[PDB]
């Protein structure tokens, strides 16, 4: 009755499959093949309701089929992972995330972004330069860790908060508009009937 | 409680006509009023309507002109550029009640008239 | 399926039992006799309309019984009826409408005034009096010939249009009042949404 | 989605009672609420209801209260001057729909919630 579908999109090398697995089975591996792509479920209990997640990571070859995206866009939410060390996976991200802009041809879509392998690594790329493209971007920016298991699970909370607000404001907005209408055409109504009260009291 | 349909006939495509629709039975200015039109061997489709702004049909938008005269409780509906596609049967209808009625819905009206017939030749 | 009741009331010899005869069966009688009590049915066109006619004449001995007020009152319209030559017919026409106005306990009801046997007779009580009573009293004054036959339809005509305006008076000040309902419960309903759309775009 | 109410029991007449019905569900501040009574054996009949403004029923006019809290979604029914003719089932109720719907007809409002009991002893 509650399910929300997510999508994590990433680079190479950059904790790909690394945070779904310790997010579900709460185990770690060192090493995965990258080959393998699998779709998985879990339930949850967020703000004291229960809830259904999906979670698909883009992983396979490169590929670009009509096919695919056919069977992709399913999704409602977006998390964009990258490190503190790869200027290109930084411009992969933002490649992938001006691409899925036009791909979707919505304006605005659920997206998170999530820096991953911080406490160990050295850290080279500004924690200023990456909030300021998160505030430019409009999107919330989360630190994980995967090994640590720490800020998955309040990122994955944030981003079904955002889904659950912009449902709520598609509804209202539609409500809001049905009223008007409603009131415009009553308002009509009453006028006419009143006019023709007046004019056939005028006579008596 | 009583309407009359005039202007109905057969004629070629690309003339203009008009049709004229008058409420006889009693005071029918605060009856919204509204016409439908059908084909053979189809359903009932919303052309016009009149009310506190125009509506308007998404197939015939553009070419058709509806008017409203309430000295006499008529109204008018003036078609040009007209498509052979458009051979049909033709009904007046207006509405009384005092709660929201929807308007392209076909069930909410409660008062309809004889109907007339509009051919158009090749 | 348009039926109307009509009760014409009068005094002595002031032209009862004269002029509905004359209305229905376009016939006169020199002499009748008080004591009949009779109902008559007639079928008209009016502003090209049918309608029906239900006339009953107040005849008979005195009586006071809750039982006849009881089988009474259903009458929708009120004529009443005099000459240009009883004091004592005036007197009695005002006391009638006195009693008429306590008995319905309605504020204002269908009433002509209807004068008879004019061109004939002698002629005493003044016209000014009479439109005078007839402007203070704020029902239709109508002069009517009983032998000569002029006045009678014109004046059922009359009842009837003013029968058909307080109904019509009547419907529409209904249909207001709803409308005006609807329209304040559906206001406050908008104001509530657009609060609460207003408050969560504000988070946002 | 839920609403939980307290508050019931049973007293003597001539005491005065409180209860509180809560809407734990989600927000609610743009749903009228209102409460409903039934007496073993008997139908349902609309006591009062909270809306643009203060709404109640004839047969307990003058001595009920009702009191609406929005910071927590609380609605909050005050009685005194109690009578033994009221021993009966009490429920509490809400509407959702855009659309107009009466206010004193049991079948136009939506949600329901669960019922209390009050008793009155002579
Ligand atoms: C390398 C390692 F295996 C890895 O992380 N991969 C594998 C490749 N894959 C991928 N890669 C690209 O482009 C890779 C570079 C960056 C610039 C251009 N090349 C050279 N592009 C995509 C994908 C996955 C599928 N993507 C896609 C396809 C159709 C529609 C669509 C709509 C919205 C968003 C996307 Cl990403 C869409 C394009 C996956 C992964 C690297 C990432 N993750
Ligand atoms: C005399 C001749 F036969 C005649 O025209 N009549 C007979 C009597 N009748 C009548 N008379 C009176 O009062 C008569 C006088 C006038 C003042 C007081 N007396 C002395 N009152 C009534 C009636 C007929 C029944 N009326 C009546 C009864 C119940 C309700 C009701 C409601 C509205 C109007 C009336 Cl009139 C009501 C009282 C009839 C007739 C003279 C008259 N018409
Ligand atoms: N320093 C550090 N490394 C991590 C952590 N989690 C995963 N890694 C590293 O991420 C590597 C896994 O590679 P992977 O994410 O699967 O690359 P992929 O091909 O894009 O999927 C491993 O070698 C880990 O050493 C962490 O919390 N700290
Ligand atoms: N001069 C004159 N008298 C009329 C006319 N119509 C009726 N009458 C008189 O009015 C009387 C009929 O009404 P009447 O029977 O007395 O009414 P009621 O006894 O009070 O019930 C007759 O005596 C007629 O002479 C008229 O057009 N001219
Ligand atoms: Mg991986
Ligand atoms: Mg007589």
């Amino acid at each position: 009755m509650t399910e929300y579908k997510l999508v994590v999109v990433g680079a190479c090398g950059v904790g790909k499959s690394a945070l779904t697995i310790q997010l579900i089975q709460n185990h770690f591996v060192d090493e995965y093949d990258p080959t393998i792509e699998d779709s998985y479920r879990k339930q949850v209990v967020i703000d004291g309701e229960t809830c259904l997640l999906d979670i698909l990571d883009t992983a396979g070859q490169e590929e670009y089929s009509a096919m695919r995206d056919q069977y992709m866009r399913t999704g409602e939410g977006f998390l964009c992972v990258f490190a503190i060390n790869n200027t290109k996976s930084f411009e992969d991200i933002h490649h992938y995330r001006e691409q899925i802009k036009r791909v979707k041809d919505s304006e605005d879509v659920p997206m998170v972004l999530v820096g991953n392998k911080c406490d160990l690594p050295s850290r080279t790329v500004d924690t200023k330069q990456a909030q300021d493209l998160a505030r430019s971007y409009g999107i919330p920016f989360i630190e994980t860790s995967a090994k640590t298991r720490q800020g998955v699970d309040d990122a994955f909370y944030t981003l079904v908060r955002e889904i659950r607000l912009h449902k709520e404001l598609k509804q209202l907005e539609e409500e809001l508009q049905a009223i008007e209408e409603q009131l415009a055409q009553l308002q009509w109504k009453a006028q006419a009937r009143k006019e023709k009260l007046a004019q056939l009291k005028e006579k008596l | 409680v009583q309407l009359q349909e005039s202007g109905g006939g057969l004629v070629q495509a690309g003339d203009s006509l008009r049709l004229s629709c008058a409420a006889s039975g009693r005071t029918f200015s605060t009856y919204p009023m509204g016409w439908f039109r059908q084909a053979p061997g189809k359903e009932r489709e919303f052309v016009a309507a009149s009310s506190s702004r125009a509506y308007y049909a998404d197939s015939v938008k553009g070419r058709f002109t509806i008017s409203r005269n309430n000295a006499k409780n008529t109204v008018y509906l003036q078609m040009n550029s007209l498509k052979p596609e458009d051979t049909a049967v033709y009904y007046c209808v207006a509405d009384s009640s005092p709660y929201y009625r929807r308007y392209d819905a076909a069930q909410d009206y409660d008062y309809w008239g004889q109907g007339t017939q509009v051919t158009v030749s090749s």
